[PDB]
RNA sequence: AGAAGACGGUCGAACUUGACUAUCUAGAGGAAGUAAAAGUCGUAACAAGGUUUCCGUAGGUGAACCUGCGGAAGGAUCAUUA
RNA sequence: GGUGACCACGGGUGACGGGGAAUCAGGGUUCGAUUCCGGAGAGGGAGCCUGAGAAACGGCUACCACAUCCAAGGAAGGCAGCAGGCGCGCAAAUUACCCACUCCCGACCCGGGGAGGUAGUGACGAAAAAUAACAAUACAGGACUCUUUCGAGGCCCUGUAAUUGGAAUGAGUCCACUUUAAAUCCUUUAACGAGGAUCCAUUGGAGGGCAAGUCUGGUGCCAGCAGCCGCGGUAAUUCCAGCUCCAAUAGCGUAUAUUAAAGUUGCUGCAGUUAAAAAGCUCGUAGUUGGAUCUUGGGAGCGGGCGUCCCCGCCCUCUCGGCGGGGCCCGAAGCGUUUACUUUGAAAAAAUUAGAGUGUUCAAAGCAGGCCCGAGCCGCCUGGAUACCGCAGCUAGGAAUAAUGGAAUAGGACCGCGGUUCUAUUUUGUUGGUUUUCGGAACUGAGGCCAUGAUUAAGAGGGACGGCCGGGGGCAUUCGUAUUGCGCCGCUAGAGGUGAAAUUCUUGGACCGGCGCAAGACGGACCAGAGCGAAAGCAUUUGCCAAGAAUGUUUUCAUUAAUCAAGAACGAAAGUCGGAGGUUCGAAGACGAUCAGAUACCGUCGUAGUUCCGACCAUAAACGAUGCCGACCGGCGAUGCGGCGGCGUUAUUCCCAUGACCCGCCGGGCAGCUUCCGGGAAACCAAAGUCUUUGGGUUCCGGGGGGAGUAUGGUUGCAAAGCUGAAACUUAAAGGAAUUGACGG
RNA sequence: GCGGGAGUAACUAUGACUCUCUUAAGGUAGCCAAAUGCCUCGUCAUCUAAUUAGUGACGCGCAUGAAGGAUGAACGAGAUU
RNA sequence: GGCGCCUAGCAGCCGACUUAGAACUGGUGCGGACCAGGGGAAUCCGACUGUUUAAUUAAAACAAAGCAUCGCGAAGGCCCG
């Protein structure tokens, strides 16, 4: 059964991006997915996304801008401290010039640069570059 | 997929987005409640009550029109069945299969289906004992289950 | 696939230490039966008494009489065969000599065309075979 | 004030005996596995290997093997006509 | 009672534990007998005196094992302290000097200390660093230059060899000083001390990997080399040597343990169709993992510049606010859950690790040191940081993520109002009488109010219901020809079988034809890359019995789920046991052929079996050689089932329904074709894709080939056998996919 | 009821193998100097100081052998060490 | 009957044997007589229990369950006469 809604959504986005589609539909929506997509949209890797609201869990239609390479997930949400965030960063990112790691922190869902900026750790969510 | 079958069917019910009661429904909440009471006294399980109400009296969702579910209404009035409907039907099926099997000893297919049904019974009973619907000491005995159903 | 849950460490480590017995190096180094079967008993070198001088036929593509000595080790009394590794160093070997024997190169495995020989003589009568071969010092008459 | 000594109790070494358990180890005879000799007999497997091969099971034969029953194609057929 | 699959208990350890060490992307893997801390022991045990402290052993007692002296009556032992012996070994130092330093003990400034310091042995290992430098001649070379190769010097850099050829130094001899308890060593410093500067650099190599010779002489598959490929059988790039080169250098080779290489143990991060590999199938407990949903946006001046950036201010309650009665303020009580998480702070031995400062002559080190001294400085300035220290425990901020709960038989929250029992203090100050609703706590009855209180109903699941659908299963029943045998009838000499025959049956009527009878098997054609079932498997008719997927659903419950060690059900064929039955076929067996032989292939016969009922067994190339659940990622035409919508044809009927076709759509299946989605070693695969751009959940399982699925132990079985399952030893390949050739009865 | 004779493997020794004669078929699975083996107190091992005894093993077995062969607990006033 | 709470059960009386534990004690003797299995490792045969030569053989012999074969449908099979 589906146990990682964020993982399913991220895999769907990655496959649609690889196939070159202009829009992608991810069926199970959640607050975590919306926050992840908001982070990606603020960093410009995706376009606008619109939430179709049924009385069940909603759906999301994302406009793909074509500038995404990978948007994978780290399924076991490991506890990430600021002392090992660098090791996570150079394990998951293509380079130190670009690429972001989204981790859920006590201050909210945000990328690793903002996490280090406001000096907090959290649980790993995923990455995109 | 199915719990005990290699089937991946999709046949379901698509509840509409409009939760509002249709304007052509003249039945009020108390009227629907009285209909449910009459059907429950006649002996219908909540699934059958809902089916009759939807087919004949034109009510779409008892929860939408009254604010409460059928089992909640029955339990509030005090005439809900002692066993849950699905558990009762599983025990009924198991009793029927055992009755067939005690005459057809070579029906190994029936023995396999009986094992599947009893596994479902035990899992559902575990769920109900967790939710405290059933007594904490409730146990399904194959010998004494025949007097509980039909 | 493999399990990835946050509290699967017990299963991960149990599976790892179960599967670690299936490679030859770990099994040899941690079972102990190889240590018992090793004539040296986990020692780099050993001492022995030359029981005999023998010649061993080389393998199929080669054709030579490799010069070896049958040696009984002073400790645990095990009998082994040790190659004498130079042109004329068998002449420096006689009966009842106290020879030092080392491994023959690849950790208890036969080397080259010499079948079933895992040791070689380093010193005889507390003088090095290299020294005797180069003539830097003489047999203790 | 009092030593030797004695009855009893308690820790209890040690000896004898028996049991259990670890390794090492002899053994008539039997039965295997490796290696080398162009040793003897055959030619079962590779081609349709000259009875297609192989699996499970059972019986039989100097030896590879053979045969029955069910299976596989990793076949020598991706196909055979209203 | 207590402990156990969250691994108890038992066994092993070549286990003292830790601080730490090796290796070094990250993660890890090994090692810690060893100087610091903690523990234990003093030949093995055991028991004690004394003392604050011992189950002390440089204390005692006894036994055991060793072992000393003896006048044989007795007596005395404990170096895993410092040295030093023997033994064991591959393996490890002097029976030296001193309490001078650091400290310890004592009645104590004074004694003692094999603690400890010093020296000796010491290529364990680490740091520095000699074996030569310069100049001038010849012969070369240079972007050299001077006339345009010709010849030279107004230059530079090597090598060859010399009466060069005179400069600098040590390594050593050795006086003194210094050091030191006394010496030694180092640093100073006299004097000797270098031209094969003979004051002499070695260890391994020169086919490849891997830097270096297709040199020469011997040997001739011998000797030998060779970690691996390999060299050597008379012209050796590989052996034995000479010469010459190569690498490191006062070090280098070898053996062994271990680390990296090894993404060949894979958490990061491996694989499992064909290379080794997914259990025959399903259920299923522990374990692991689990859908969505509860506060978001609005504010003001400081503001990563309302500068529509935003340090950022945010536009819990009640108790004496310590500046019985002030707004001049911030303390006492609780958290409208409990946790995980994250950040901070504390507490975390030193040494070591990283790292700050410091010219030890540089460095490894060490924790030192530096400023002036004009000679009066009748002395000044410092340092002896800091970081890390897992996990567990403590504290304070945050509340995203994840678990967990609150009100459903209201036994709910909050505001009060009745009626209950006690009591710290009352003071209705002379004591005593005390009223104390005094203050709060004791249970209990009737109210008001809360918007009174149940998130939604997953392209999650279970269940109900409707019409179907299907070689799904069991029981009974019906039919079909065929085969074999038998009985009658007809006519005949062959019939059968084969590559050819023969065994065999035949004037006794064999075979053949006809009519019947009996028995037991088997359900052809229809029958398909069609269906159903968890697989194994399932195909004559009809009836009965339960079961089921898919579909339809504006039905119901509301997370009840996925995968699953242990355990359980079923599980082709063969085989086993008991009872029936035994037509055909047919292991074993017999015979005839074939053949060199023929225990076979071919033919004739034929036992067990093949059939049914009941009980075992639990194995197959049990195959898709391919785990399950979930999501995504091309096209196309079909097919099976169900549903939905449409021109028409057809069946009867008078029209629609309902069947049979035709055209589509949807869902679940068996598949097929095609594709530069992508993957893969490729064959190939729309899964074997979405994998170095590596993480959806979870189960099993492989680690070169053999030995070997063997031995042994355990367990199951009537047996056959099934499950679990090594090691010694051996080997450099064994294998997979494709290409070319050769070959094919 | 269930056979003979010859030759044959790179040391010898055996004979997997090959020839023939013959039978109705040539003794298969097993088991053994057995309560069944003459030779015989067979040969080897074990048990003892010493064993024509016992046990284990071997098998061309005068003359073992399958409705009886071979095993196997329990039992036996059975025979033996 | 207004009249009260054994409700963690009390009070009195009566009664067999049996078991367990402790102290003391005797010249270590105590199932004190009587009653009352020596044990173990194997081989052969017979499965076992049973039976047998009264008056020399109790056995390995006979029987046995089990297994297999044969005859017979009554005008019959087997047997007496
Ligand atoms: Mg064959
Ligand atoms: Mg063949
Ligand atoms: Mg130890
Ligand atoms: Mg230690
Ligand atoms: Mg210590
Ligand atoms: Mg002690
Ligand atoms: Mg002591
Ligand atoms: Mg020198
Ligand atoms: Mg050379
Ligand atoms: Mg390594
Ligand atoms: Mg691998
Ligand atoms: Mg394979
Ligand atoms: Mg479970
Ligand atoms: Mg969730
Ligand atoms: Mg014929
Ligand atoms: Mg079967
Ligand atoms: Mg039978
Ligand atoms: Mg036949
Ligand atoms: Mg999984
Ligand atoms: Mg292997
Ligand atoms: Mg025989
Ligand atoms: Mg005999
Ligand atoms: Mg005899
Ligand atoms: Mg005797
Ligand atoms: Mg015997
Ligand atoms: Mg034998
Ligand atoms: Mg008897
Ligand atoms: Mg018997
Ligand atoms: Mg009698
Ligand atoms: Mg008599
Ligand atoms: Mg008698
Ligand atoms: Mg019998």
């Amino acid at each position: 059964v589906r146990m990682n809604v964020l993982a399913d959504a991220l895999k769907s986005i990655n496959n649609a991006e690889k196939r070159g589609k202009r829009q992608v539909l991810i069926r199970p929506c959640s607050k975590v997915i919306v926050r992840f997509l908001t982070v990606m949209m603020k960093h410009g890797y995706i376009g606008e996304f619109e939430i179709i609201d049924d009385h069940r869990a909603g759906k999301i239609v994302v406009n793909l801008t074509g500038r995404l390479n990978k948007c994978g997930v780290i399924s076991p949400r490991f506890d990430v401290q600021l002392k090992d965030l660098e090791k996570w960063q150079n394990n998951l990112l293509p380079s130190r010039q670009f690429g972001f790691i989204v981790l859920t922190t006590s201050a909210g869902i945000m990328d690793h640069e903002e996490a280090r900026r406001k000096h907090t750790g959290g649980k790993i969510l995923g990455f995109f570059f | 997929g199915r719990m005990h079958a290699p089937g991946k069917g999709l046949s379901q019910s698509a509840l509409p987005y409009r939760r509002s009661v249709p304007t052509w429904l003249k039945l009020t909440s108390d009227d629907v409640k009285e209909q449910i009471y009459k059907l429950a006294k006649k002996g219908l399980t909540p699934s059958q009550i809902g089916v009759i109400l939807r087919d004949s009296h034109g009510v779409a969702q008892v929860r939408f029109v009254t604010g409460n579910k059928i089992l909640r209404i029955l339990k509030s009035k005090g005439l809900a069945p002692d066993l849950p409907e699905d558990l009762y039907h599983l025990i009924k099926k198991a009793v029927a299969v055992r009755k067939h099997l005690e005459r057809n000893r070579k029906d190994k297919d029936a023995k396999f289906r009986l094992i599947l049904i009893e596994s479902r019974i035990h899992r559902l009973a575990r769920y109900y004992k967790t939710k405290r619907v059933l007594p904490p000491n409730w146990k399904y005995e194959s010998s004494t289950a025949s007097a509980l159903v039909a | 696939g493999k399990c990835r849950g946050l509290r699967t460490a017990r299963k991960l480590r149990s599976h790892r230490r179960d599967q670690k017995w299936h490679d030859k190096q770990y099994k040899k180094a941690h079972l102990g039966t190889a240590l018992k079967a090793n004539p040296f008993g986990g020692a780099s070198h050993a001492k022995g008494i030359v029981l005999e001088k023998v010649g061993v036929e080389a393998k199929q593509p080669n054709s030579a009489i490799r010069k070896c000595v049958r040696v009984q080790l002073i400790k645990n009394g095990k009998k082994i065969t040790a190659f004498v590794p130079n042109d004329g160093c068998l002449n420096f070997i006689e009966e009842n000599d106290e020879v030092l024997v080392a491994g023959f190169g690849r950790k208890g495995h036969a080397v080259g065309d010499i079948p079933g020989v895992r040791f070689k003589v380093v010193k005889v009568a507390n003088v090095s075979l290299l020294a005797l071969y180069k003539g830097k010092k003489e047999r203790p008459r």
